[PDB]
């Protein structure tokens, strides 16, 4: 509905995690597909791994999209950022941190 | 040293039987870690621990309970006014937690092949969704069963909807059937009326 | 400048839900609230008035046989549950005699 | 964009005018709840927390419905009932079960 | 040895209150169930009998069950078999029912934590009652104590007008306790006559919205306090 | 209260007779749905030995 030229692919992993690709084309163009943006979401929780775009204009209209879909009413970009998403989500989601009994 | 050896022994078999009755605990210096082992039906799995500080006021450090269900709201509310509330609650929440689990694992390995289609299972399991056939007099019937819940802190069903996806131009024997699964889905669980599907 | 329109317009539509949802539920409250305290103002002025017209009847009747009525018939079962549960009683009363013996 | 002119317009009509009867309707029970209060002297004494209870019990059948359908007729049986209640040795009896539950209520 | 006992027994000391258990003594028994026949990745078949006999912080227990443990090398198991209650007559009689309940469902971890709610509810009936007999002991008279089923108050000088309060416990199927709270009136036939607002036929349905709204212990002194201070005769 | 311990064991005969020439309380017994929601247990067979067994735990508390 907002952009003619949106390129939407869903993918299905373990502990049901969707992994969502968007391709963004402005009003002309076949979309950015040397450039992508990827949204890791894992179906329950309120926490969300999304990539750094190249495209910054589209980044309110990424984030409450993700927003209406998965009935939320407020979106808050939280300022934390690394390379690794296997250590982001041992910090964030705190159950890799301690292993003793 | 017979007589401490034997009451050590005494404090063993007593701090065993504390994992038995479900909530279990050392002391730390980085406050108390309390494990928590669930159960449905007689049959139990892997407890997990829960750090909580002594000092004031009470924070929480890790957890191995995973996030799907939100702890944020239930530690600003039921952490504050009690301290044994909190923990036998969400001794009653993982126990739901592990219940939903128990049911989708039973599901996967024996009652699979009954099943046509493919599944779509959140890890909350506030929705369940799938796709049955059965023979009750020859045909077979197509039958879609959607699980909704309303109650958060309970294993049973409370909101039924079952539907067909064949054909539904027949006598009154399907609108007996789909009378039989609304009752037989609200007060019986579900690892129960598939052994009553094969019977 | 119509897809600037677009996003503002979507913030004041997620900016205007939650607070006419929960003066919603606060209104669904406050008109549940009222209806109870009206209804408990009513219960509780009738039976103060119940209680001094039985306070005019009863300084001059010392000596009259009571009558019951059908609504006050299972209260006169609760109130009877210790005549005829007797021999259930009396053992709830050896038990704990029982456990002073072990207490000392 | 004039669809979502039709979806905010009227969610700015139901914010003003709601405002100005939540002010009248909650007032108006504050200044009756002290009418009643005063009156009857009951004050919240706080000597322990108390938690509410939910709304799954204010909806279930009280325990006088159940049993009226139960007993199949009507009180014919409460003469039998009074006559065992004027009996002198039963009410001794039960002054015997009071004032046993008054020594181990001592003890 | 004496020191480290001494912060086990601290430990002892700190789940007796944060669980509510103390549990007096226990037992330790193995008994084995491997089978004699060959087959490749071999189960053994571990039985571990207990005793629990330990008590809450009014009344007691004593369980007996056997868990027959399952262990393989694909997959880890492990099933509760056999369940046994062992009871003694208490000052509770409700209870009862859900002893042959736990005994069905085989599930002892529901018998822990809702015997533990059922005195949690008691202990706040236990500091209620002492509340209401000991600032009212000319009209609030109970009957079995403050351990009874129900509770009515009566006046001094007036022998026919009694109001009782029936407070039961019931637990569902869904792992919760909950109380219900009902009203009966003792209202004889002369004074039917004299009441026409017809709030006796609506007299439970009144009560239980004074629970809801005022509190469950502010609803039982509004009926006390309020039915008093007639001092005009 | 010793003696009169021994006014509800001389009089238990006249506790039993009241108790089985009615019919409506009686008749209540053996309702097993009835019992479950109220707590009727109208089962005294052999209650004049449980009158010497609260006399005798009664004569244990008081001589101590």
């Amino acid at each position: 509905r907002a952009l003619k030229n949106v390129t939407v692919s869903f993918r299905e992993t373990e502990e049901n995690a969707v992994w969502i690709r968007i391709a963004w084309g402005t009003q002309y163009t076949k979309p950015n597909q040397y450039k992508p943006t990827y949204v890791v979401y894992y179906s329950q929780t309120p926490y969300a791994f999304t990539s750094s775009s190249m495209l910054r204009r589209n980044t309110p209209l990424l984030g409450q999209a993700l927003t209406i879909a998965s009935k939320h009413h407020q979106i808050v970009k939280m300022d934390l950022r690394s390379r690794y998403l296997d250590s982001l989500k041992a910090i964030v989601f705190k159950q890799y941190n301690q292993t003793f009994e | 040293q017979e007589a401490l050896e034997e009451k050590l022994e005494n404090v063993k078999a007593i701090l065993q039987a504390y994992h038995f009755t479900g909530l279990s605990g050392k002391l730390t210096s980085r406050g108390v870690c309390v494990c928590i082992s669930t159960a449905f039906e007689g049959n139990l799995l892997d407890s997990y621990f829960v750090d909580l500080v002594i000092q004031k006021p009470l924070r929480i450090h890790h957890h191995s309970v995973p996030v799907f269900i939100p702890l944020e709201e239930i530690a600003a509310k039921y952490l504050q006014t009690n301290i044994q509330h909190f923990l036998f609650s969400l001794c009653e929440y993982l126990n739901a937690y592990s219940g939903r689990k128990y049911q989708a694992d039973r599901l996967q390995s024996d009652f699979a092949a009954l099943l046509t289609g493919p599944l779509q299972r959140n890890p909350l399991c506030n929705l369940l969704s799938f796709t049955y056939k059965l023979d009750p007099g020859g045909q077979s019937f197509p039958f879609c069963a959607r699980l909704l819940y309303k109650d958060l802190t309970a294993t049973l069903p409370t909101d039924v909807t079952v539907t067909c996806q064949g054909v539904e131009v027949l006598s009154t024997s399907w609108e007996e059937q789909r009378a039989s699964h609304e009752t037989l889905f609200c007060t019986k669980p579900l690892h129960q009326v598939f052994a009553s599907f094969t019977r | 400048k119509k897809r600037q329109r677009m996003i503002e317009v979507q913030d004041e539509l997620l900016r205007l839900e939650p607070q006419l949802k929960q003066l919603q539920t606060k209104y669904d409250e406050l008109k549940e609230r009222k209806s109870s305290l009206r209804n408990a103002a009513y219960f509780l002025s009738n039976l103060k008035q119940l209680y001094q017209d039985y306070s005019d009847v009863q300084a001059q009747e010392p000596n009259v046989k009571e009558t019951y009525d059908s609504s006050s018939l299972p209260a006169l079962l609760f109130k009877a549950r210790t005549l005829l549960g007797a021999e259930s009683h009396l053992r709830n009363i050896n038990h704990q005699l029982e456990k002073l013996l072990d207490q000392g | 964009i004039d669809k979502m002119v039709e979806t905010t317009e009227l969610m700015t009509g139901n914010i003003q005018s709601l405002k100005n009867k939540i002010q009248i309707l909650a007032s108006e029970v504050e200044e009756e709840e002290e009418r009643v209060k005063q009156m009857h002297q009951i004050n919240s004494s706080g000597v322990l927390s108390l938690p509410e209870l939910s709304q799954k019990t204010l909806k279930a059948p009280t325990l006088q419905k159940e049993i009226l359908a139960l007993i199949p007729n009507q009180n014919a049986l409460l003469k039998d009932l009074d006559i065992l209640h004027n009996s002198s040795q039963m009410k001794s009896m039960s002054t015997f079960i009071e004032e046993a539950y008054k020594k181990l209520d001592a003890s | 040895l004496k020191n480290q006992l001494g912060h086990l027994e601290s430990e002892l000391s700190f789940l007796s209150t944060l669980t509510g258990i103390n549990i007096r003594n226990h037992s330790k028994q193995t008994e084995d169930l491997t089978s004699t026949e060959m087959t490749e990745k071999s189960i053994r078949k571990v039985l571990q009998r207990h005793r629990l006999s330990g008590n809450c912080h009014m009344v007691t227990f004593q369980l007996e069950f056997q868990i027959l443990e399952i262990q393989n090398k694909e997959r880890l198991s492990s099933a509760v078999t056999d369940l046994n209650i062992i009871m003694e007559p208490t000052e509770c009689s409700e209870l009862s029912e859900f002893v042959s309940r736990a005994e069905e469902r085989k599930d002892l971890f529901m018998f822990f934590r809702s015997l533990h709610f059922f005195v949690e509810w008691f202990e706040y009936r236990k500091r209620t009652f002492k509340h209401l007999k000991e600032k009212y002991p000319d009209a609030v008279y109970l009957s079995e104590g403050p351990s009874s089923c129900s509770m009515g108050i009566r006046s001094a000088s007036r022998p026919g007008f009694e109001l009782v309060i029936v407070w039961r416990i019931q637990i569902d199927e869904d792992g919760k306790v909950f109380p219900k709270l009902d009203l009966l009136t003792k209202v004889p036939q002369r004074a039917l006559e004299l009441d026409k607002n017809r709030a006796i036929e609506t007299a439970p349905l009144s009560f239980r919205t004074l629970v809801g709204l005022l509190g469950i212990e502010a609803a039982l002194e509004s009926l006390i306090k309020s039915l008093c201070a007639e001092e005009n005769n | 209260f010793m003696m009169l311990l021994s006014k509800v064991e001389k009089l238990s005969e006249e506790i039993m007779e009241i108790m089985q020439n009615l019919s409506s309380i009686q008749a209540l017994e053996g309702s097993r749905e009835l019992e479950n929601l109220i707590g009727i247990s109208c089962a005294s067979h052999f209650l004049k030995r449980e009158m010497q067994k609260t006399k005798e735990l009664m004569t244990k508390v008081n001589k101590q």
